[PDB]
């Protein structure tokens, strides 16, 4: 059974749905390289050293592909616009896709020919990003 | 008929006489100094003739081969004499090979890899196509020099050798040395220096003792682990002074025991550079002068590892290359490198692709287990595939020149290290740290030059250049380490 990981398009990131029992997390969709990234992240939290202190901002951080948690946040933090919500219960999913807004849009989690430049500036052409996320430890 | 041979190529003077059945006659040796066997030989010789009628010895061999300038004209002078004061040919015979033979002829062993480590020198021959053939050897100097000169430094007794296993059998904490392997070279004189301040630093006599060999001997049986498979040999000889070492003895017979391949020292006598050594070869060779450097490769003969696992991850087709544990290593140092090296060749596989030169994706880096994910190119080997489509010769030198120019500097450059899909992705980089120093660059580059004059000498010509052809293109400064590489390469024996 798969993490429900879809691209949302219209957000509406606010105060409310992380400290009410948000135990499900959200990513900048802008900056995610395929559903692929978002798997690789999550095998990665899954199986190495935790490097954050709770499995979903741990996703966070190893997307990131850098060790520091809050500068982490600084490039793939869910932000208005466009996200990739996860989850693990479709109604799970529902009550936080209810709180922020738009279609679910599988498309803005892929490269356009826009991230492929901006992508891998914030990075240093899409597989190259699970490395980066690979060598997180070294 | 039988023979009377003359060792003096460095140290030890030997005079020893031998049948042409196989059996020594005489066999004694006395340990800038020409003049010691300028006066020895005398002694020694006299010794002989009181031992074997002058008359019914019809040969004179001479160590001719690999050694000292005067030591050797010494040996040479009490040769040519020899022979014309009895009539009785000369015959100029090769150091190395003396030990070789000596061992064959000790020993059960017939066709061996041998790893010759001695004082003077060390490194690994096997006769492969009629010639025999040095694969591994010291860049620096040999493992007896090396643990010599440690023991000197702390100034423990002449004989250091003993003292140093002595001292190293009381030892319990496994000090941190430089394991230094070039490709299928060794460097001592790093790990020489490295004992020699942990000395200094406080680290106990009876530790650093331990860990010297451990380093040096583990990198040792693995140069020959490396040989076993490219010469494909059933047994492992082991000559040369330094063979004594009961722990080398024992790591070394550990290692060929996982191959199931043999391992054979010959009798205490016949390791130490001696007489009778080298007047076996000569009356052999029968059923001219000096050459400080005769390199072994050439005579005339008329006497004839990481396992991988094939996985789909993702979305991608991929191996995983589990670092296998060897037994015969230090528990605490085999661990210790096979996380190291993994923690490279992830480490730069990667960074290799900031200077645009292919290599595969890693997806994973598992340090506890010493695998590492990387997706599978389908295997065709740049040595497989360089006949036919020489062309491949150019790009491994263009993406030699990239590492270079940003001062990354592989170890293990071979043909072998390369395949091909489309472009050619480098599919190893193990060992081979960051490195500024020119030298460096240099030695990299006749580290390659070895590795096509090893496997490829058949079409080598033409193709040194083909490769050159790519790195000329790519690095700049290439006339700079190329014309420093005559430097390094010009550290043959002292002319």
């Amino acid at each position: 059974d798969p993490m429900i990981i879809r691209g949302i398009r219209g957000a509406r990131i606010n105060n409310e749905i992380f400290n009410l029992g948000l135990k499900f997390q959200i990513l900048n969709a802008d900056v995610v390289a395929t559903k692929k990234h978002v798997l690789h992240a999550i095998n990665q939290a899954k199986t190495k050293k935790p490097i954050a202190k709770s499995f979903w901002m741990e996703i966070l951080v190893r997307a990131s592909g850098q060790r520091q948690i809050h500068e982490a946040i600084k490039i793939i933090g869910a932000k208005d616009g466009n996200v990739c919500l996860i989850c693990e219960d479709e109604e799970t999913f529902r009550k936080i896709y209810e709180l922020i807004g738009g279609e679910i849009d599988d498309s803005v989690l892929e490269i356009n020919e826009d991230k492929e430049r901006l992508i891998r500036e914030i990075f240093k052409v899409v597989e190259r990003v699970l490395e980066k996320i690979a060598l997180i430890e070294l | 008929m039988i023979c009377l041979g003359l060792e003096g190529t460095a140290e030890k003077t030997g005079v020893g006489i031998v049948t042409s059945d196989g059996e020594v006659l005489f066999n004694k040796t006395i340990m800038e100094a020409a003049d010691h066997h300028a006066e020895t030989f005398p002694k020694l010789i006299k010794e002989a003739f009181e031992v074997v009628d002058k008359n019914e010895i019809d040969l004179i061999a001479f160590s001719q081969g690999p050694g000292l300038g005067p030591s050797l004209r010494v040996t040479a002078t009490v040769a040519r004499t020899l022979s014309l004061t009895l009539k009785k040919p000369i015959i100029g015979v090769n150091h190395c090979i003396a030990h070789i033979e000596i061992g064959k002829l000790t020993t059960e062993a017939e066709d061996p890899l041998t790893l010759y480590v001695s004082g003077g020198n060390t490194q690994v021959i096997a006769y492969v196509s009629k010639k025999y053939r040095v694969f591994g050897e010291t860049l620096d100097i040999a493992v007896g020099n090396c643990l010599d000169q440690f023991a000197r430094y702390v100034n423990l007794p002449h004989p250091g050798g003993p003292y140093i296993e002595e001292l190293a059998r009381k030892g319990k904490k496994l000090v941190d040395l430089p394991y230094t392997v070039k490709g299928m070279d060794i460097a001592f004189s790093g790990l020489l220096t490295a004992a020699m301040r942990a000395y200094d630093a406080g680290e106990r006599l009876e530790d650093i003792c331990y860990s010297l060999q451990e380093y040096a001997f583990s990198m040792l049986t693995e140069i020959t682990e490396r040989a076993l498979a490219h010469t494909n040999k059933g047994e492992v000889m082991l000559v040369g002074g330094v063979a004594a070492n009961n722990r080398l003895r024992e790591m070394l017979k550990a290692m060929c025991e996982g191959q199931n391949v043999d391992f054979y020292v010959p009798p205490k006598e016949f390791c130490g550079d001696n007489g009778a050594m080298i007047a076996w070869l000569g009356l052999l060779m029968h059923k001219t002068k000096i050459i400080p450097n005769y390199r072994t490769d050439m005579v005339e003969v008329n006497w004839i590892e990481a396992d991988i696992k094939r996985d789909s991850y993702l979305d991608f087709d991929v191996i995983i290359k589990e670092r296998v544990k060897k037994g015969y290593r230090d528990e605490r140092l085999d661990e210790n490198i096979r996380k190291s090296r993994t923690a490279r060749e992830a480490r730069y596989l990667a960074l290799v692709k900031d200077f645009g030169i292919p290599a595969p994706y890693i997806f994973d880096v598992d340090l506890d287990n010493k695998r590492i994910m990387m997706s599978y190119i389908n295997g065709k080997l740049a040595k497989d595939v360089i006949e036919d489509n020489l062309d491949i010769a150019y790009k491994i030198g263009e993406i030699v020149g990239k590492l270079h120019k940003n001062d990354v500097i592989h170890n293990d450059l071979t043909t072998s290290n390369f395949i091909f899909d489309k472009d050619l992705y480098i599919i190893d980089f193990g060992l081979g740290k960051i490195s500024n120093l020119d030298e460096d660059k240099a030695v990299d580059l006749i580290v390659f030059k070895k590795a096509v004059l090893s496997t490829h000498h058949e079409k080598f010509d033409e193709i040194w250049e083909r490769f050159l052809e790519g790195y000329k293109s790519v690095y700049d400064r290439w006339e700079i380490i190329l014309e420093l590489m005559k430097d390094v390469e010009r550290r043959a024996r002292y002319v």
